[PDB]
RNA sequence: GCCAGCGAAGUGAGUUCAAUGGCUGAGGUGAGGUACCCCGCAGGGGACCUCAUAACCCAAUUCAGACUACUCUCCUCCGCCCAUU
């Protein structure tokens, strides 16, 4: 029962990035992941040396739980709008095998179907900003629940405008009447040093979404475990993981 | 693979009938979606906006048909008494009144509108007592037998 | 559907029992001795400005308790540790700050039953016979293994002992931070500081907070009425809501303003001039509470001005197994607690608090 | 509305209450006639034969129009 | 005096749920008040659940100014509706804030000790 | 199955009074009664001929539902603040035996105790507007439900003020925790000619007050039927 | 190989801009507990209290049959490994 995972979308300086690690370590978070926003306009993919976790952190993260170090992982979130840009993402299966968990952000119903059936990703970002209606069809959902695909239902409405509170609750309740709530995770993309809540309080925002009476606690613990483990079988191989042990 | 809908009827009962002439689908969609945000918060303002749409509206008659879900019919049907001050160019004070909450099923929702319309013209006979209007009732009965 | 679960209920339970201390079939001793983990022990006596010196020496001698950093599980199953503490008394172990629904949690029983709660990543690697504890839908995430060390002590060369001892030493290393304590019930007295000389053991004393509250508005009680008579006595449910506010420094009046506090006293009440407060914060042995329960039972040997006293013991929020069978989980809160409202005529009220996913014994 | 000799005591009752109920111009016209009624009686006896009695009963035909007011 | 025994097993008799309140601010200018914290609770539920749920029965207990710790309670219908409204930083003036919950138990006797750390070393 | 029996607080003129009758006849209402405000300020006793509805209305109340005439009743609302004014109600009970259903408005919890036990009324007016301090106690509620005494909740939050919306929903839920919904009615006062709601509209407005999932429909139908049934034996 | 239909009111659900598996309370069965009662063979029954009752999925003219997606459950047939004698 690996508990209190995150998906943070913030990088501009090491002063604000280390502050989010110490703040998440304070409340309940044991494994903290960092996304990387890649757009289709710039066509830039900085994959080689993006973060340097062991080099640019001061060697000792401390949580109030088991007092274990934080498994700081680097994830990838690609804003995808055109099918002429996803071909570069399909070329990353053999060129650059980094960014352990890869998340995709679709915008087209023709592109949402191939991401859940044909494209090999780990999670799918569903966020609605500034009047983005999108229909949720049942055949691309019913295959993803057996395949192992999850959904980053990333919430951050309290940053700038209170009108963004409507577009998060509208798109989530469109999903809960259709997906039935098998593997849907929630996380907050925080850029400010106080935009993260405790994981005991996050589980009601998924119950604000509905999703269960009890699996809303498991939507941050159990479904985040199956979503992180989907990136491990995509990283090395799907059936055999060979690790080098040198004592 | 299909959604279960709920269809609720409304009726504007008020004097000063210039308010009944100032009815539009753009105004009604901006009225109901705003007064849910005034009574409830941003939860019900968007949970009753993903299936909410207008389908049937007669400004000369005053019957309002609205769309809502099985899971969220109790927020729209509870926001109906708190609809006052339809602000326009003049001074208007309408107020909606439900008739029967129909569970989907448009056909028998139109059937209840027929039996409500037939009971309204029969009471109107003796109370009005007009010779020019009674001939217009006879035009309504004769054309209804031709249907 | 979506609007029902936003307002319906969480699961909570309360069992209220009235009884007699002089009854031969009373289970006031068996329910406290077989309650395994205790953190908060608080007792109240109305109109007590001068504490008796016998009770004051009992508060300062509840512990001590030890804390060992990075202690492995194979140390607690050696025959040297069993013959020292387990075979000649009752030794307790609780993994500190390892939550019951987040990480691995190992607990030790005075009957010699090492009952530990593991997750799915550890239950499949240790290879110990267990069973599921709470269903989380379909993906079962927690498992509990019960290891009886006293039955393994008869045959140390058996196949059951070598399966468990190999599973901790070379098969799966598991170190934890234990809250260790031992009750001296043996002939040869050996301290815990002499045995754990390798690891970082620290002797800790329980925190004692002594306070005196003035002008408390206590309700009116009748011991032969649990539901509460109208306008004469109060309900036993109403005192369990009132009692936590006195310990949390909440005793206010009605203030019609911008900040109206709608917390009224349970009526009918009685203005009580003095009220003695105590808070014993630490890893408390249940045997020390039994000497505390019998001293409060002997508090009414003389005619006192107080009509009834209070004994309320709050357990941990991290205890795996309490009340000998109940697997206490953690679903957005929920704690286990019991209470004693001791009267002058040897009658007491037993108010047992049940958490979210928890059961209750008689 | 039809009805026989006992029924026309209450078949007239549902017609007149419809006028105050439906509140509209509904003309009531009634037509009386004769309904034949053949009774058979036969005991369980070998020497007996069923004597079929003749009897008539009164009916009404209360006709409700839909008259335009 | 007498001697008898009674077994009554209640099933959810509480109808109340207590909450420990902890606040965190960015700037050091904490110009709050017990009357002003009540205004922050009403306007926060009004922005998510509205004016009907804004006047749910809730009261402030043992409020402190320096520590910014209080105790709130709403019934079983309003336990869910308070966690959601205060999650999205219902600030007073406009400076950003956070609302982080220490412990939740339906009784103050279970809330008074600790649930978060459970020993402070 | 007598449905939609509510009460109005309305007297200014015959034009505004008959407009509320024709509006209530249009929606669902088959029993409409007129309340009279009696307080300790003016101390007036107009009992014999207050309105005479049957001598002024034009003899035909017609509804578009069951299509039945409306039984128009006369009810009284006494605002009581001091216990010296409560003794006036025990003196006028034998002098003028009119006003078939009597409703009283208490303000003090000591006076609320004798209203539920000793004072002979039929309904209890509970309106909290603009910071009215009045807390509810559980033993005076438990006697009134066994006696058959009802409790009012008069609302008009949608037109006049927005600050008055909060005191009607908060003081209601202080009563819902204790009374449990054995005999609770929810009527509405109407001074303007449009301050009334529909017959099925009250059934969600009671659910807006909480109190039930199905019995909130019985708060306008079943508990309103018990007012005339219990008040008829008090008159005779 | 080829050849045969009837626009006419109303399906123990009968919708068609596509109704209906509701809540509470008390049981059944499947685990757990008793300071309770009766029968007297250490035993058994009753009473009371806590909890599970689902997943797969949706009528569109209907029925029989094959195929496929299934577990709160019951019946039949067995395997592997652990421990005991």
């Amino acid at each position: 029962a690996v508990f209190a995972d995150l998906d943070l979308r913030a990088g501009s300086d090491l002063k604000a990035l280390r502050g989010l690690v110490e703040t998440a370590a304070h409340l309940g978070y044991s494994v903290v992941a960092i996304n990387h926003i890649v757009d289709f306009k710039e066509k830039k993919q900085e994959i080689e040396k993006p973060v340097a976790v062991s080099e640019l952190f001061t060697t000792l993260p401390i949580v109030q739980g088991k007092s274990r170090p934080i498994k700081i992982l680097t994830r990838l979130t690609i804003i995808v709008s055109d099918p002429s840009h996803c071909n570069v993402l399909r070329a990353t299966s053999s060129r650059a095998r980094l960014y352990d968990v890869v998340a995709v952000f679709p915008k087209t119903e023709k592109l949402f179907h191939i991401a859940c059936t044909h494209l090999d990703v780990d999670l799918v970002c569903i966020t609605v900003t500034e009047k983005l209606p999108f229909y949720f069809k049942r055949p691309p959902i019913n295959v993803a629940i057996d395949r192992g695909l999850a959904f980053e239902l990333v919430y951050s409405p309290a940053i700038k405008d209170s009108t963004m509170r409507r577009y998060t609750i509208s798109s989530a309740l469109n999903l809960m009447q259709i997906c039935k709530g098998k593997n849907v995770i929630i996380s907050s993309a925080a850029e400010r040093p106080l935009e993260i809540r405790g994981p005991y309080d996050v589980a009601n925002l998924g119950l604000l979404f509905g999703l269960s009476e009890s699996d809303a606690k498991a939507a941050v613990s159990t479904n985040c475990r199956a979503a992180l483990l989907h990136g491990e079988t995509r990283k090395t191989a799907f059936g055999i993981i060979s690790t080098v042990k040198k004592p | 693979v299909r959604f279960k809908h709920r269809y609720l009827l409304c009726e504007l009962v008020s004097d000063d009938p210039r308010c009944r002439l100032s009815l539009d689908d753009r105004v009604l969609s901006s009225l109901v979606r705003d007064t849910i945000a005034r009574v409830h918060g941003t939860f019900g303002a968007a949970a009753c906006s993903i299936g909410f749409a207008v389908r049937y509206l007669n400004a000369y008659t005053g019957i309002v048909l609205l769309r809502c879900r099985k899971e969220f019919y109790q927020l729209v049907w509870s926001a109906l008494p708190f609809i006052t001050y339809l602000e326009n160019k003049g001074h208007r004070y309408p107020c909606f009144f439900n008739t029967l909450h129909v569970g989907g099923t448009i056909r028998t929702c139109q059937k209840f509108l027929i039996q409500y319309n037939r009971r309204q013209l029969l009471i109107l006979l003796q109370n009005c007592t007009d010779e020019g209007e009674r001939e217009a009732i006879q035009k309504s009965v004769t054309r209804s037998c031709l249907l | 559907a979506t609007l029902r679960r936003l307002r319906e209920a969480p699961r909570h339970l309360l069992v209220c029992e009235k009884s007699n201390f002089g009854n031969h079939k009373s289970r006031h001793r068996h329910l406290v001795q077989t309650h395994y983990y205790n953190y908060r022990v608080s007792f109240l006596i109305p109109e007590c400005g001068i504490l008796s010196e016998e009770l004051k020496n009992l508060v300062m001698n509840t512990g001590p308790y030890y804390f060992v950093k990075n202690l492995p599980l194979h140390e607690l199953i050696t025959p040297e540790f069993i013959s020292t503490f387990i075979k000649k008394g009752s030794c307790y172990a609780l993994t500190y700050n390892t939550h019951i629904d987040e990480d691995n949690t190992v607990a030790l029983l005075p009957n010699g039953k090492l009952i530990l709660s593991l997750d799915k990543d550890t239950y499949e690697e240790t290879g110990l016979q267990g069973h599921p504890s709470q269903f989380s839908g379909r993906k079962i995430m927690k498992f509990i293994v019960s290891i009886d060390l006293m039955e393994l002590s008869l045959n140390l060369d058996s196949k059951k002992y070598e399966r468990i001892s190999w599973s901790f030493k070379e098969k799966k290393p598991l170190k934890f931070d234990f809250l260790l304590a031992w009750h001296k019930t043996g002939s040869e007295e050996s301290t815990m500081m002499s045995y754990f000389s390798k690891y970082q053991i620290q002797e800790h004393q329980p925190k004692v907070a002594l306070s005196t509250l003035r002008d408390l508005q206590c309700p009116v009680l009748q011991s032969s009425e649990l539901e509460g008579t109208p306008e004469v006595s109060c309900r036993a449910l109403e005192l369990f809501d009132w009692l936590g506010a006195v310990f949390s420094n909440v005793d206010l009046n009605n203030e019609p303003n911008n900040f109206i506090s709608t917390y009224c006293c349970p009526e009918p009440s009685t203005v009580v001039a003095k009220a003695y407060l105590c808070t014993i914060t630490g890893f408390i042995l249940p045997e020390k509470i039994c000497l505390l329960l019998e001293h409060l039972c002997h508090y009414f040997d003389e005619p006192k001005l107080a009509p009834w006293v209070t004994l309320s013991v709050q357990g941990f929020a991290d205890s795996p197994v309490s009340w000998e069978k109940n697997e206490h989980g953690f679903r957005k809160g929920g704690e286990h607690l019991y209470n004693f409202v001791i009267f002058n005529n040897q009658d007491y009220w037993l108010q047992m608090a049940v958490g979210a996913n928890d059961h209750c014994p008689p | 509305i039809h009805g026989l000799g006992l029924a026309i005591n209450r078949a007239i009752n549902i017609a007149l209450q419809l006028q105050a109920g439906s509140f509209g111009s509904l003309q009531v016209a009634a037509n009386t006639s004769t309904v034949e009624l053949v009774d058979e009686l036969e005991p369980e006896t070998d020497t007996r034969e069923p004597l079929t009695r003749i009897r008539n009963n009164s009916a009404i035909h209360i006709r409700v129009f839909r008259v335009t007011p | 005096p007498a001697a008898t025994y009674e077994r009554v097993v209640y099933k959810n008799p509480s109808e109340y749920h207590y909450m420990k309140v902890c606040l965190e601010f960015q700037d050091c200018g904490v110009g709050l008040n017990a009357a002003q914290f009540k205004q922050l609770l009403i306007s926060a539920v009004k922005d998510l659940f509205g004016e009907v749920d804004a006047a749910l029965p809730l009261d402030i207990l043992t409020y402190e100014e320096k520590t910014l710790s209080a105790i709130l309670r709403i019934c079983s219908s309003g336990l869910v509706k308070l966690w959601s409204s205060l999650t999205l930083l219902g600030s007073y003036k406009g400076k950003k804030c956070a609302f982080r919950v220490i412990q939740v138990s339906p009784f103050l006797l279970a809330l008074s000790g600790n649930s978060r750390e459970l020993v402070l070393d």
